[PDB]
RNA sequence: ACAGGAUAACCGCUGAAAGCAUCUAAGCGGGAAACCUCUUCCAAGACCAGGCUUCUCACCCUCUAGGAGGGAUAAGGCCCCC
RNA sequence: AUGGUUUGGCACCUCGAUGUCGGCUCGUCGCAUCCUGGGGCUGGAGCAGGUCCCAAGGGUUGGGCUGUUCGCCCAUUAAAGCGGCACGCGAGCUGGGUUUAGAACGUCGUGAGACAGUUCGGUCUCUAUCCGCCGCGCGCGUCAGAAGCUUGAGGAAACCUGUC
RNA sequence: UCAACCAUAGACUCGGCGAAAUUGCACUACGAGUAAAGAUGCUCGUUACGCGCGGCAGGACGAAAAGACCCCGGGACCUUCA
RNA sequence: GGGGAUAAGCUCCGUGCGUCGAGAGGGAAACAGCCCAGAUCGCCGGCUAAGGCCCCUAAGCGUGUGCUAAGUGGAAAAGGAU
């Protein structure tokens, strides 16, 4: 409601197109879909936007008019500016590397760690201990990289893990 | 039988029955039956005498 | 137990109006 | 793919391996199969490949299975039996008249051998269940191989479907599973497979590739 | 007397009934009506004398709530834990005719009768049907008013 | 995860939603993890 | 067994309602010897009694030729026989 | 508050008979899971645990004593689960115990005799009609009669685990 | 442990003679219920072509014996400072 | 109202209270004691009660306004709960 009232501007690299609540975006980082949910109105504004209201009070027309706005401001960010996560990796031995456009760990398992990227994500590595994801969609985005952060279990005793780049991990001590 | 043949004619059985009693039709269920089976133009008769008999708005007290 | 309490609540109908033999 | 053949059994024996560690296998005469029937999705709903092993005398032939064998274009077999594949792929390599030998095998490969089990008659739970049987002394009046209970009492009132008691054992379809060919003999038409097989010698079996292991 | 037919009285007519974004519940009892007679004058419980009902579409059927995932379908092979149960949706990405068919089975009467009017039911998964021949009238599921 | 009738916050961090048709409580803190049942 | 699917507890992503937050209300994922598939076996009396093929695919008589009844046959099968 | 397995309360079927404990055999079910499996929290460094949640697929030893169930013990184990099904199962077995008649000890009783006291001994009947279950046939049907090969709705089985 | 095999007498098959206890009936299913509180027979469903043969013994609260235990009533015999 | 654990389909009393007993019929799925109603017989006539009117199953997928998202309805406590 309070977030769905204010819309979203559109910068100038920006190819919008709708039959109804169905949603195509282009960009110069890419394309991008969206199927609103029918209650909300959805109209293109004359000031380079796109305005998103709700007809009724009702709590699922409330709730739904500030998701459908925050998912069209993200899916225009994407498709224009990109949605980036920097990931970092603590403790001895454990690195990663780029196989070609797939990541390669070492995380003190037996054996390497090998994520395959999904189709419209691009992966980069800044330094063994420091990497990146990449994309459009902020959805695949948090997915992928929270697939790499749970890749170990959490170790607050001496943080050996994968972490974002400005985590603040729970920890303890095991004195014994 | 007959609930069959009134809504067939569009009408249900307990508004055909209403209309009925308000038409003074004393015809009983035996023989209405038998007309929706033999003479089904007559049992349309009686469907559009009950549909008169009855009232403009059937949710109404009156 | 539920033998018990089922046929007690079976009493709780419309029909038996909120009394039946043995309850 | 899962490559197969029928064949007959003709015994067990040894042979040594490079090891000279001894194997025990069993003879299969994996022999000229002949391609009668190609079942498709497109006409029957299913892929397979029907094969046809066996000589037989063309009068010993009834006649409906005469013009089955003439219409595919060969000549009639005693056994007939299908194959069934994965996909059309598969069925695509066999064509009708085909013939069939060991050679579609190899040493150390893994089969999965299909047979009829011997006849053991009408048996008794123990035979057939493995059931112990009860006591043959300490008081134990005629029980001594009788399944013992049946079921519970009257909460129950009834003995479960599926229980375990005597009766006819054996003459049952048993798939043998992961054998390894020892050896291929094609100037005699046989397999040696390692180990047992089911049914009597002389028994028809199917030799297919292992569905697990390749 | 009272009329009872008569060994050609019985005529079949053949509905066709579009189950797409229809209440399975809704159209099981709509069919169970048509196979049954109830919607003819000549109708005796005693007499198969109900109209041949065809059902395309079924698996586009609607079904409410979470009864989707959490209705399931109970069968019993007659041995022990042999109760197998299926929800809707496996039921419908497997067989999908067969949760139309146990709900208008179900609403009809379970008996010898009941089985001769189960061989009038034809249900289909598609928009097509191979009983163009019997030339099927579309039969929209229709509420008399009062 | 404590998983009690009762759940309820341990701190002023703990809060409480409805997940799932479950009464959760979560907290930075996850000793104040509790779940209904 | 491998493998797959859908899942439990659980881990989550995107995210509102509730300017934040929230694994959820719309959506998207991951996830167990359980479940479905997979493996083996029975199985069309599966009364929706299935399917692909092949074979015989042909005679008489009586009732008054209506609907049948009887006989002789084919393909084939059964019995006897080893 | 659950459950209904314990001791009980009631005395509702059964006293023109519903055979009892324990074991043997055969199982089947539930999960309130002993192991195996998955996971959260931890005063979880790691090994190993504790606690809670999910999970009933499979598995869940053999012996000494005792009639015994239970229990203790011995060795093992991945584990040596808890319960229901007439405290499952005696027209399936045993019959050691309890619970007839014999006899004896102790105690009680003048006595005959008695003892949820002990002790030794002590008949376990029945050709399966129906259901059910295991298997096997005969008939008819599946819109002509036959034959071969089959699909697989739907069921059954299996599903364990250690050491290095 | 841990059971396997052989024979014989039965069981099985054919011929011949030919009983029995029992029996309110009968074209005598299963589940969850309900019910004199443990149902083939009732309810709602599920399953099941009809008829036999060999077998097993869970139920028919199976047969047998008007429960011996318990109680009530009555006997009998026994004891004794009735 | 007593006894009982203010348990028992418990027991013992009271009640110009009822029903069954000795009472069919309809409803309550089935179901002596609950609800309706007290069966002279017959009728292929009608109105009703209780209870019900999507299909099984006779009658309404009734009308209007709201509520419910839990299949609540179509068992349950203390207590917990943006």
């Amino acid at each position: 409601s309070r977030i769905g009232k204010q819309p979203v501007p559109v910068p100038s690299g920006v190819d919008v197109t709708i039959n109804g609540q169905n949603l195509s975006v282009k960009g110069p980082k890419g394309t991008l879909t969206l199927d609103v949910a029918e209650p909300i109105s959805v109209s293109r504004a004359e000031d380079g936007a796109i305005v998103v209201t709700r007809p009724d009070d009702e709590r699922r027309s409330r709730s739904l008019h500030g998701l459908s706005r925050t998912l069209i401001a993200n899916l225009v960010t994407g498709v224009t500016e990109g949605y980036t996560q920097k990931m970092e990796i603590f403790g001895v031995g454990y690195r990663v590397q780029l196989k070609g456009q797939n990541l390669e760990f070492a995380l003190g398992y037996s054996h390497p760690v090998l994520i395959e990227a999904p189709e419209g994500i691009t992966f980069a590595v800044e330094s063994p201990t420091k990497f990146s994801v990449s994309g459009i969609d902020k959805q695949k985005v948090g997915q992928i990289s929270a697939v790499i952060r749970r890749l170990r279990r959490p170790d607050p005793y001496k943080g050996k893990g994968v972490r974002y780049e400005g985590e603040q991990i729970r920890r303890k001590v095991g004195k014994t | 039988r007959i609930n069959a043949a009134a809504r067939a004619n569009d009408i249900t059985y307990n508004r055909l029955i209403q209309g009925l009693k308000a038409a003074g039709v004393e015809v009983d269920r035996k023989n209405l039956a038998e007309l929706a089976v033999s003479d089904p133009a007559a049992f349309t008769a009686l469907v559009d005498v009950a549909r008169a008999a009855l009232p403009e708005d059937v949710n109404a007290p009156s | 137990a539920k033998r018990g309490r089922k046929k007690r609540d079976r009493k709780h109908s419309k029909a038996n109006h909120g009394k039946r033999p043995n309850a | 793919a899962r490559k197969g053949i029928l064949g007959t059994k003709l015994g067990m024996t040894q042979v040594f391996d490079e090891n000279n560690k001894v194997v025990p296998v069993t003879v299969v005469k994996a022999g000229p199969n002949v391609v009668t029937r190609i079942r498709t999705t497109e006409r029957d709903g299913y892929s397979a490949v029907q094969l046809a092993y066996g000589e037989i005398s063309p009068r010993k032939v009834i006649k409906p299975v005469a013009g089955q064998f003439a219409a595919a274009g060969v000549n009639p077999r005693r056994h007939v039996a299908e194959l069934r594949l994965d996909d059309e792929a598969a069925v695509a390599e066999y064509e009708v008249g085909q013939e069939l030998t060991a050679e579609i095998f190899s040493d150390g490969a893994y089969v999965d051998v299909t047979g009829t089990s011997k006849g053991k008659g009408f048996a008794g739970t123990m035979k057939r269940h493995g059931f112990r049987g009860q006591g043959a002394a300490h008081g134990a009046q005629a029980v001594h191989r009788r399944p013992g209970s049946i079921g519970g009492c009257a909460t129950p009132g009834r003995v479960f479907k599926g229980t375990r008691m005597s009766g006819r054992m054996g003459n049952d379809r048993v798939t043998t599973q992961n054998l390894k060919v020892h050896k291929v003999d094609a100037e005699n038409g046989v397999l040696l497979i390692k180990g047992a097989i089911p049914g009597r010698n002389g028994g028809l079996v199917v030799v297919r590739s292992a569905i697990k292991r390749g | 007397p009272t009329y009872t037919p008569k060994a050609g009285d019985t005529t079949r007519s053949w509905y066709v009934i579009d189950a797409s974004d229809v209440v399975l519940g809704r159209l099981a009892s709509a069919a169970a009506t048509l196979l049954r007679g109830k919607h003819k004058p000549t109708f005796t419980p005693n007499v198969d004398g109900g109209d041949f009902v065809i059902v395309i579409n079924a698996d586009k059927i609607a079904v409410s709530g979470d009864k989707l995932t959490k209705k399931f379908a109970y069968r019993h092979s007659g041995y022990p834990g042999g109760l197998r149960k299926r929800t809707i949706g496996e039921l419908l990405e497997k067989h999908p005719t067969r949760v139309v068919e146990n709900a208008i089975i179900g609403m009809l009467p379970h008996n010898k009768l009941g089985r001769q009017i189960q061989k009038k039911l034809k249900v289909y998964a598609g928009p097509d049907h191979p009983h163009a021949a019997q030339q099927p009238i579309p039969f929209e599921i229709k509420q008399v008013a009062q | 995860m404590k998983v009690n009738p009762s759940v309820k916050p341990i701190c002023d961090k703990c809060r409480v939603i409805r997940r799932h048709g479950r009464v959760m409580v979560i907290c930075s803190d996850p000793r104040h993890k509790q779940r209904q049942g």
